């Protein structure tokens, strides 16, 4: 489950500046006058008209690329999913929906953006009710005080070790949200096979990251300091939703913001392996700067 | 067009109207169905179909087929139709195994599949793929990791 | 489909009914002719040539 | 209310005698049409445009 | 569980147009280009010919982006554009009268509305496609017709998965002419490595008489709820061709007692039945009688 809309953007028409726009409707336009073409045939007036032309196809070749993005799920954005997830049999839900317990004080709130999305690529990984590889995961995801799944098979066959992880906090997930996954899956599975259902199913150890960042002689230490951490702490979250592994590149490449010159770690000696089954917990950070 | 101007009209605004417009193509209709996708853009369409394995080396006959078919492959993962239309590139199809072939009530592992593929368009390579490319459509612990190949 | 007609009954349908509403001293040489959607080999008169 | 055009009629002349005017009825044709912009502004000879009620 | 696509809010790429929002931009992007060189906005300028075009025809394509735009999604495509979402999926429509004429006025080949082909494609998702839990094994064990509804049990968990198929033709055997019709199915609608044992039956006629000897007022409503009670065993009897088939002694007390009885004795159930998937259960009928 990887986010497609963080990419270059596609051009589906070809996206040609102002100036080859406006000498390709110049050329055409010869052609059409041909053997009546005069100097005082390109008067001001003229030219002002072939210059406002040279511009509004410059606002369709933009026009036909920002219709193909809402409708490609890379850079969809709010309100029209709706018209491609009822291709796909997603309907949004109600998360806490508008009860309104003081009267004007409204508190309205839906499912945001890039988790519904998600849903939406394993719309096609819920059809199949034999149980594939991704099954098991695809209707796990119907909860939401938890992270996504991992599945495995050390044992004999038909023994399903599935690794229902959750993110709420400092790492163990409670056993009553641990019931819901066979509420969730009942009529789901195969018959025959049979799951055991282990929440931290290799262990947990303590994780830190120390960096002295730099930081150019120039704007204010306060908001670039704390700009790093704002795609970092929304990383460390996206880690075992994958359960893929960290890396020291991860711990150098989200630090990098805009005044950055050299970047420094000494947390690992060498880097750790993070399997399928194998995953960590991150307890606490200190990022701070060197000068 | 010319036409488009009323009948009065000069040879020069019967000429504008050839240029003032500048109509463009809309290829919209064309970014979802695979079979005429330009080859640029197609690995956006396979991501929202969903299609789990990939390889930029096929032709382009052997791309648009696996993106078309994306839905009846995941729509019946267990039946062995899916199983015979997961190996497409690499044409193949010829023997399937059952369990009253082997008398002493199935191998210990409850009867693991062992496939026949067969392909003599490449012979260089083409093995290491095929334990893996199989992988999605074997489910987590309904078979085990034994396997046969043949070239 | 579209078919051919020879254009001279619908030239009839225009004298019988120009002179059913303008008289038979009207031409009908400016008149519509409403069932026709075409002409074979279409003639050019743009706008005073 | 289904017409059929022919083979040099346009939509705006079309539409200004049926409705009586064009302001917001021309394009709300081409809305409830499917493929009619698609197809080329003059119109071929057999070609069925749904006016909708209601300009 | 499918929702209904009224009930959905309108896009973000569909829009309504105008042409007066786009002629007078076009008045607001040539008036300032000139810096005052043209001042003429009386219609016969041949300025405003021209702006026409850039105004019409710019709609146009402004048209053919939102026709594009609703002929690939569901709630809005029709026409030969919900054809190339058919055939993604492969749903294909239907053929009530088929095509070709016997006679010399040509029939026409009557299809089924495009409002029922979005039903077709929104139905390609939730549909029967294998075998996968127990209420899936049942149905795809409904290609005969002379039966009645089934259940599924396993008693391992890695090979064998049992499939009881009962069918009430007389005494509730199956015969052996649909033993084969099951199996024609299955092979092609399963998991490919299961051990399928599909025989007849664990346990087929188990039989179960009944009898009661009721008692009641000699009144005149004792022909009327008499055969009440009669008519409330035989639609029980018809809903205990089951596998749950939870034939008791105390359950049918409650039956029998509903309204006007005072009581009433049991002869053939004297205890409760024992309960597995693999047993079947049939009531070949009973001997009623008045108290006096």
């Amino acid at each position: 489950i990887i986010d497609l809309s963080q990419l270059p953007e596609p051009e589906v028409i070809e996206n040609l500046d102002f100036e080859t726009i406006y000498q390709e409707l110049l050329g055409d336009f010869r052609e059409a006058m041909a053997g009546e073409w005069t100097a005082e045939v390109e008067s001001d007036p003229v030219l002002k008209l072939l210059q406002l032309a040279a511009y509004r196809e410059l606002l369709l070749r933009a026009r036909i690329n920002d219709a193909a993005r809402a409708v490609m799920l890379a850079y969809a954005s709010g309100a029209d999913l709706d018209q491609i997830g009822a291709g796909f049999n997603v309907q949004r839900l109600l998360i806490r929906p508008a009860q309104p317990e003081a009267v004007p004080p409204v508190e309205a709130q839906y499912e945001s953006d890039k988790s519904l999305r998600n849903r939406i690529q394993l719309a096609f990984e819920q059809l199949s009710v034999a149980g594939p590889r991704n099954a098991y995961i695809a209707h796990a995801l119907g909860a939401d005080g938890r992270v996504a799944d991992a599945s495995a098979t050390s044992p004999a066959p038909c023994e399903v070790l599935i690794s229902v992880l959750g993110v709420e906090g400092n790492g163990q997930a409670p056993e009553a949200v641990l019931q819901a996954v066979r509420l969730a899956l009942n009529a789901e599975d195969v018959r025959p096979v049979a799951d055991r259902v282990t929440v931290r199913s290799a262990g947990i150890v303590p994780y830190q990251v120390k960096a002295q960042l730099y930081l150019f002689p120039g704007p204010e230490a306060e908001l670039i300091r704390a700009a790093a951490e704002a795609s970092l702490r929304d990383y460390i979250s996206a880690q075992r939703r994958l359960g893929r592994d960290i890396r020291r590149s991860a711990l150098f490449a989200t630090l990098h913001v805009e005044g950055v010159q050299r970047v420094e770690l000494q947390e690992p000696a060498a880097d750790v392996v993070l399997d399928e089954t194998q995953a960590a917990y991150c307890t606490g950070y200190a990022i701070t700067l060197g000068g | 067009s010319s036409r488009l101007l009323p009948p009065n009209r000069s040879s020069l605004e019967r000429s504008l109207g050839d240029v003032l417009p500048a109509e463009l193509p809309v290829p919209l209709r064309e970014l979802h169905d695979p079979a005429r996708c330009e080859a640029a853009l197609l690995p956006y369409l396979a991501w929202t179909r969903s299609v789990d394995r990939w390889d930029p080396d096929w032709s382009d006959e052997a791309k648009r087929n696996a993106v078309a078919t994306s839905f009846v492959l995941h729509q019946r993962k267990g039946t062995l139709t899916a199983l015979r239309q997961v190996v497409e590139p690499i044409g193949a199809l010829s023997e399937v195994t059952e369990w009253w072939q082997r008398s002493p009530t199935g191998v210990p592992g409850t009867f693991e599949i062992t496939v026949d593929v067969s392909d003599r368009g490449i012979d260089e390579g083409t093995v290491l793929e095929l334990e893996r490319l199989l992988d999605d459509v074997r489910p987590v612990s309904r078979h085990l990791t034994r396997l046969d190949l043949r070239i | 489909a579209a078919r051919n007609a020879p254009a001279s009954a619908y030239a009839a349908g225009l004298f019988a009914w120009t002179d059913a509403e303008y008289g038979f001293w009207s031409s009908p040489s400016n008149k519509e002719i409403k069932g026709v959607t075409g002409t074979s080999r279409p003639v050019e008169f743009l706008d005073g040539d | 209310t289904t017409c059929r055009t022919a083979d040099g009629d346009m939509l705006d002349s079309l539409c200004y005698h049926v409705y009586g005017h064009l302001l917001g009825c021309v394009e709300a044709t081409l809305d409830a049409n499917p493929g009619l912009a698609d197809e080329q502004q003059p119109f071929r000879a057999g070609l069925l445009i749904s006016f909708p009620d209601m300009p």
